[PDB]
C-alpha cells in the first residue's frame, strides 16, 4: 500500500517538474493543478488512517509538496497551509492541541526521541 | 434461523462485527467480519460460508490498517 | 403512458446475471 502511495507521490512530483521545465502558459498550469489535486487526494487517503510511524515520512513529505506547489501556483502563502501544517503536527503528536508554539516544542522533543523523519521535519 | 430449517443455529466462529453478508456464486451464503502489518495478503478479515462451514478465504480482503476505522461494507 | 412496466423481480447473484444462458420466449 505504502508502495502505491509513494509511487503516486513520485509520479506527481516528476509530472510537476516536467511541467516546470517544458510547457506553455496553459499546459504548465494544467499539469500542475492536475498533480496538485492528485496530492490532495493522497493527503486525504493518508489522513484517513490513525497514526502510522512508517506513513508520517510520506505524509510530511506530501504536505510539504502540497504546500510548496499550492503556494507556488497562488504566488503567495495563505492560512489554509498553516492549518495543513497544524494537522500534520497534530498527527505526529497523536502517534505519542493548544497552538503552534506548544505543538512545535512537544514535536521537537518527540524528534530528539529520534524518529527518522528529521529530513521532513526540518523541511517543515 | 432459515426457512427450509425452522431451527435456531449458532454461528460456530466467534466474530465481533458482520460488516457485510449475502449469497455468492459457488458458496450459497456468506458473512464478512473478524474474529479477535501493511501486507495486502494479511487482511485480518475472515469470510465465513454460512452453516458453520469453512472460513473459505483470509487472503485478499481489506488491510488490517483500515480494520480499525471501517464501520460498513457494500 | 409508462413506456416500461416491471411485472416481476428475481433472485440474482452479485453484479447480476451471466450473459448468453438466460432465455425469454413470448408465445401469444
Amino acid at each position: 500500500c505504502l508502495d502505491l502511495w509513494r509511487e503516486k507521490n513520485d509520479r506527481l512530483v516528476r509530472q510537476a517538474k516536467v511541467a516546470q521545465n517544458s510547457g506553455l502558459t496553459l499546459r504548465r498550469q494544467q499539469l500542475a493543478q492536475d498533480a496538485l489535486e492528485g496530492l490532495r487526494g493522497l493527503l486525504h487517503s493518508l489522513q484517513g488512517l490513525p497514526a502510522a510511524v512508517p506513513v508520517l515520512p510520506l505524509e510530511l513529505t506530501v504536505t510539504c509538496n502540497f504546500i510548496i506547489l499550492r503556494a507556488s501556483l497562488a504566488q503567495g502563502f495563505t492560512e489554509d497551509q498553516a492549518q495543513d501544517i497544524q494537522r500534520s503536527l497534530e498527527r505526529v503528536l497523536e502517534t505519542q492541541e493548544q497552538g503552534l508554539r506548544e505543538l512545535w516544542d512537544s514535536v521537537l522533543r518527540a524528534s530528539c526521541l529520534l524518529p527518522e523523519l528529521l529530513s521532513a521535519l526540518h523541511r517543515l | 434461523i432459515s426457512s427450509q430449517t425452522g431451527k435456531v443455529v449458532s454461528v460456530s466462529g466467534n466474530f465481533s462485527s458482520i460488516q457485510w453478508a449475502g449469497e455468492i456464486e459457488n458458496l450459497g451464503m456468506v458473512l464478512l467480519g473478524l474474529k479477535e502489518d501493511y501486507a495486502i495478503w494479511n487482511t485480518k478479515f475472515c469470510v465465513y460460508s454460512l452453516e458453520s462451514q469453512e472460513v473459505l478465504s483470509d487472503i485478499y480482503i481489506i488491510p488490517p490498517a483500515y480494520s480499525s476505522v471501517v464501520t460498513y461494507v457494500h | 403512458a409508462p413506456r416500461v412496466r416491471y411485472l416481476a423481480g428475481f433472485c440474482c447473484p452479485l453484479g447480476g446475471l451471466a450473459a448468453g444462458k438466460p432465455r425469454v420466449l413470448c408465445h401469444e
